[PDB]
């Protein structure tokens, strides 16, 4: 319990607590100036990372399942030893090769599914 | 069998990225006020109960010596003092030559210039008219130029601007806290040496409180080791590198300046007022620090046990005083309520250790100009303190150095030294690594978005 | 009509007029100093309630439905008494003491039906 | 390709490429302050139409289709020679008298069946 | 031209010895001085 707790538990175990990491990423001498530009510093650092949720579709989610397949060429392990076996930090240094061509996918594949659905509201 | 990417948002992962602290002090004006030259008005209000949760599973590596903790708490107070001394009286009318005078002369001691009685001609009211004014001046701030006339030991190298006499010098507790998004990790060891891996990790808010307390040759009313005495140093095996002890019980080390002194003001132009020293009220005493001669006496002896355990088990260990150098790094000067000591810590380091109530008295001497230390063309005048001085405060560890010779010698000297003042703020930072949180994260979890 | 023009309506005929309020709560000398502040100031209270009604699932609402039940200890008012007979600000003074208590509920109920949605997606 | 590319082509052949735009609005010394006001002028410029697009229900969308009709008097022309003959800045031109009153069509129309659905959600 | 808006039916309670609204105006103005008056000539030279 509490902000980092589920930090070192394995993947499937840290993904129950979301929401204690998420409700805590936003909370003119020479103090006042480093105390103003980190308030600034945390707005444009939490917007960052809202807009990008926005365009993959993930708007108010914390968990959000998409439409783009997995491709087995990013990481072809089962799908127990990755939930219960590898931490959040080891998966992420692991699949650091691939986040930009992930992320790149998670975005054209919703203004994919934004036009089919704009289509199909037609009829 | 087949998976699809899913988005995690508040996943744990943190990479080190150093950031702007900002303060929370929780000492904020209690209705005493008194401005410093710190924190107080200015820094965020502390929270009541702190939140402290331990990263279970989870092994960090410290590196106490490339942290920037420290490297950014340093900035933040030479300009914490630059911006409380830009705003009160310089000093720069009083380079005239003064005819000083021993205050005591055939009065008392050997004749002693402890004290000198300096007149001088400045201008008061009137550009045109100057009288004839006075002050006292100790003995380490006039230079003979050659009854004889004196200056100022500054005015030839460096700018004058006396401290404003409002402010306080009493250092409040800083805590350094972390914008949103960041967080800061306390290791929880109770043997830490600041450098490796940390098995016991914690996440912090923001650091304890940290006195912005400066000194020499001794770290006072610092941070205890919870168990040990603690060594650590850049490169033990440098003699370049300073050495850090940490005290695990503290050595109370009282001092006073028993001169009964009265500040009087001197104007050195319109609207602006220079506050001298009128005279003595009583008998003309020596201030000196008083620690106990047997605590010292058995917290050397658990100094020279760790020594012990990275100079070999069976080498003679001797402490001696300071080489050379200012009188801020071969003498252990502090500020003991406005007022700046340079005690001669000679008979503190005064021992040899071969391997198998009473008090000691440190003659310190007051000086009133002070100039900066990692070394600018300039100073500071501190107004005097009317009245008695008092204070006594905790010796929580050394800043030893080695010197050279043990390539074949079988004995280890350790003079004592300071004069850097980024070694006194990683004395207590040195456990605080800080780091980023990166929220996002994907995962095949063999969902997939209904259309 | 107007910014808080229905501030001492009873609460059944001020939540008809939401939309006044929530379009506007958002809009180096001495002058610019506190002018800059006011901007700051304003997008971080701001985004302090975008984030908590988005932990909610309430992302883009002014009234969004909830899956929690209201206790009755909380409040043992009619749905009468309550909606045309007590104004917003009465009712916020008499349930200030289960706001902290109606808030953690409100995230740890979201954060239930969004693991509930995310099994029921591979079924 | 690019930001702006598809400035100069018709409207039609514009509307593929939003994520383009969309992705690219967010991203003390004389240079420290006019670095500073950059920051705090480029988030706060960016959530004036995050809520406004969220007042409208279109909140993690590129694409919206509202419950608003044309009115055809804000614009009489095919369906046709609007989005095959126009460029987005004609368009805009065009379309800048009635602006104003199709903002306040668009979040007067959904805070009708944002009260309309909450009604359906009690039978 | 400024909007106003009355609220119909709310009794609001004013103290005006404890506004905050003229603490604020007060240093506002004391520092408007000091401003415009650190960017020009210091006659100390006139006290002949
Ligand atoms: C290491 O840490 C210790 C404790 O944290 C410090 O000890 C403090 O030292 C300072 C400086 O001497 C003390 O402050 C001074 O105290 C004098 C006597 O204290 C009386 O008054 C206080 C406050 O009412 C009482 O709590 C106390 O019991 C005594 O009754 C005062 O006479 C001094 O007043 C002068 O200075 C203040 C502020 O500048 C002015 O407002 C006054 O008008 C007057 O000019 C001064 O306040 C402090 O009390 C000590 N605290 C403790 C707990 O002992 C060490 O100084 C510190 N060492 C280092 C090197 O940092
Ligand atoms: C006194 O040193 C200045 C003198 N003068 C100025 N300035 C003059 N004009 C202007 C604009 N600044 C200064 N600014 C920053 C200064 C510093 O932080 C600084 O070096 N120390 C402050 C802390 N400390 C001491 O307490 C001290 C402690 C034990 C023994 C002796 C002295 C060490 C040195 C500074
Ligand atoms: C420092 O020297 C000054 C002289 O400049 C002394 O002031 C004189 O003191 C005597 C005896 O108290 C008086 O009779 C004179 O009238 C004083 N002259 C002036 C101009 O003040 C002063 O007493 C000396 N102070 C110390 C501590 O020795
Ligand atoms: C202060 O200035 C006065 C003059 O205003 C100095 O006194 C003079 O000293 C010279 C020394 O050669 C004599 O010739 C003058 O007759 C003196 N004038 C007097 C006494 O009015 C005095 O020495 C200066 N003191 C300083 C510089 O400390
Ligand atoms: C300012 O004056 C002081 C004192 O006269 C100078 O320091 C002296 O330097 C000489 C040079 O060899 C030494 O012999 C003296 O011992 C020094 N005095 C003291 C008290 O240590 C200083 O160099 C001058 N500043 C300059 C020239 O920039
Ligand atoms: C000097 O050290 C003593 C410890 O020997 C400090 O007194 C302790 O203060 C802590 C909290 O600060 C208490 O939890 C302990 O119970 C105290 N112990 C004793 C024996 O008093 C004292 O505050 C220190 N003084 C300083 C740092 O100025
Ligand atoms: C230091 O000297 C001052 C004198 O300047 C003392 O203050 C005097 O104290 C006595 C009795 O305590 C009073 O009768 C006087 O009226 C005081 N005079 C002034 C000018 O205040 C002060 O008490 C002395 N301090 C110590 C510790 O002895
Ligand atoms: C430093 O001063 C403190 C008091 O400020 C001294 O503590 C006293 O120690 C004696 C022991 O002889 C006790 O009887 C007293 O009760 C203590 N007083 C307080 C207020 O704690 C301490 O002894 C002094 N130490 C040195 C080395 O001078
Ligand atoms: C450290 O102590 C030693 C001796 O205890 C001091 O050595 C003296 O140094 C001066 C040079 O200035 C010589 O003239 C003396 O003959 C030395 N004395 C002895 C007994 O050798 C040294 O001055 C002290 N230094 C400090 C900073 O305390
Ligand atoms: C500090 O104290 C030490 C010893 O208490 C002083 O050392 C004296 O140094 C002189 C010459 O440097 C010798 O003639 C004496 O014999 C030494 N005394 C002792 C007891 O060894 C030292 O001078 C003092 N001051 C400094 C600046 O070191
Ligand atoms: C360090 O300690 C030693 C002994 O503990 C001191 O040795 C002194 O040497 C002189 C030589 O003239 C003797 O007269 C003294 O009696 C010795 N002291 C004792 C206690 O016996 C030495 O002076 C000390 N040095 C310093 C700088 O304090
Ligand atoms: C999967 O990844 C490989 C690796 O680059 C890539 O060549 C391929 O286009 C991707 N898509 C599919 C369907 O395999
Ligand atoms: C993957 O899961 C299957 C399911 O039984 C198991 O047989 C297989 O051994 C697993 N692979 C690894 C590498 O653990
Ligand atoms: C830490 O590792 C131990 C090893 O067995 C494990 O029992 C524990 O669950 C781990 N920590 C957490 C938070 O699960
Ligand atoms: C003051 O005392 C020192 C001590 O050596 C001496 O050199 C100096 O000449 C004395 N000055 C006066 C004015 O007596
Ligand atoms: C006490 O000091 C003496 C020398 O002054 C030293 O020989 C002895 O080891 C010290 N005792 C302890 C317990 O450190
Ligand atoms: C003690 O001496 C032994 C010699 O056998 C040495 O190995 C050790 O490092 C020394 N220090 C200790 C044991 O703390
Ligand atoms: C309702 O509120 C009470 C008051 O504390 C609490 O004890 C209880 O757990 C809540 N839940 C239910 C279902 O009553
Ligand atoms: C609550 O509503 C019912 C519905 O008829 C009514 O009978 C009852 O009197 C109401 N209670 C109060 C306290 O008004
Ligand atoms: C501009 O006109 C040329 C010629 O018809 C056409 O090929 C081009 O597509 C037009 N502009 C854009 C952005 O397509
Ligand atoms: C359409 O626009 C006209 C032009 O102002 C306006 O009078 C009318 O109310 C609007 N609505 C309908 C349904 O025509
Ligand atoms: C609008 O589209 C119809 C569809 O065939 C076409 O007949 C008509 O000419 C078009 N109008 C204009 C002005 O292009
Ligand atoms: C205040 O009371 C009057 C009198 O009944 C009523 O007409 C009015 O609607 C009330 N306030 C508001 C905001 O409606």
């Amino acid at each position: 319990l509490g902000f980092l707790g589920a930090a070192g538990s394995t993947m499937g175990a840290a993904s129950m607590t979301l929401t204690v990491q998420a409700r805590n990423l936003l909370s003119l001498t020479v103090w006042g100036i480093k105390q103003l530009q980190a308030r600034v510093l945390a707005v444009e650092r939490y917007l960052r990372d809202q807009q990008l949720l926005g365009i993959w579709g993930c708007s108010g989610k914390l968990i959000c399942c998409t439409n783009v397949p997995w491709n087995s060429s990013w990481s072809n392990r089962n799908l127990s030893e990755i939930w219960d076996n590898m931490t959040w930090l080891q998966w992420d240094k692991e699949i650091s090769n691939y986040t930009q061509i992930i992320y790149g996918l998670l975005e054209e594949s919703q203004n994919q599914q934004e036009k089919n659905e704009q289509d199909l509201l037609a009829l | 069998e087949n998976l699809w990417v899913t988005v995690y948002y508040g996943v744990p992962v943190w990479k080190d990225a150093e950031t702007t602290l900002f303060c929370a002090s929780d000492a904020k004006a209690y209705e005493t006020e008194k401005h410093n030259v710190w924190a107080t008005h200015a820094c965020v209000p502390t929270d009541p109960n702190p939140q402290e949760i331990h990263l279970e599973n989870v092994t960090e590596e410290f590196n106490m010596w490339k942290n920037n903790m420290v490297e950014q708490m340093h900035t933040d107070i030479i300009s914490l003092w630059d911006q409380s001394l830009k705003p009160c009286v310089k000093l720069t009318p009083l380079c005239v030559t003064l005819q000083c005078t021993n205050v005591t002369n055939n009065i008392t001691d050997d004749m002693r210039g402890e004290l000198k009685n300096c007149s001088f001609n400045m201008t008061t009211e009137l550009r045109d008219k100057k009288q004839k004014v006075y002050s006292l001046f100790y003995r380490l701030d006039v230079v003979q130029i050659n009854n004889k006339e004196y200056r100022l030991i500054n005015c030839n190298t460096s700018a004058i601007t006396q401290a404003c006499p409002k402010v306080s010098f009493e250092p409040i507790p800083i805590h350094y806290c972390a914008p949103a998004g960041f967080a800061i990790l306390k290791c929880k060891d109770k043997k830490f040496n600041g450098t490796g891996p940390c098995p016991s990790v914690s996440t912090v808010q923001c650091t304890h409180g940290i006195k912005p307390v400066v000194s020499t040759q001794l770290l006072l009313n610092g941070s205890l080791a919870e168990e040990e005495v603690m060594i650590r140093s850049e490169n033990i095996t440098n003699n370049a590198k300073n050495i850090l002890v940490q005290f695990n019980t503290p050595v109370q080390i009282n001092c006073t300046r028993p001169n009964n002194n009265t500040r009087k003001s001197i104007r050195i132009g319109p609207g602006q007022a220079f506050y001298a020293t009128g005279d003595i009220i009583g008998d003309i005493r020596q201030a000196h620090c008083n620690v106990s001669k047997a605590t010292w006496n058995e917290t050397l002896g658990k100094v020279v046990k760790q020594l012990r355990k990275h100079f070999g088990n069976n080498t003679i260990i001797r402490f001696a005083n300071s080489s050379g150098g200012d009188l801020e790094v071969t003498t252990h000067s502090f500020n003991c309520g406005g007022e700046f000591f340079y005690c001669n810590t000679s008979g503190l380091f005064n021992s040899t250790w071969i391997s198998n109530n009473d008090s000691i008295t440190l003659p310190c001497r007051i000086k009133q100009i002070i100039n900066m230390w990692q070394r600018i063309g300039q100073a500071m005048y501190a107004p005097p303190i009317q009245g008695v001085i008092r204070c006594v405060s905790n010796i929580t560890g050394l800043i030893l150095t080695r010197d050279g010779g043990s390539t074949n010698s079988t004995t280890e000297t350790f003079r004592p030294g300071g004069g850097d003042m980024r070694d006194n703020w990683r004395s207590e930072l040195y456990k605080y690594k800080v780091v980023k949180i990166e929220p996002l994260g994907v995962a095949p979890t063999r969902c997939k978005r209904r259309v």
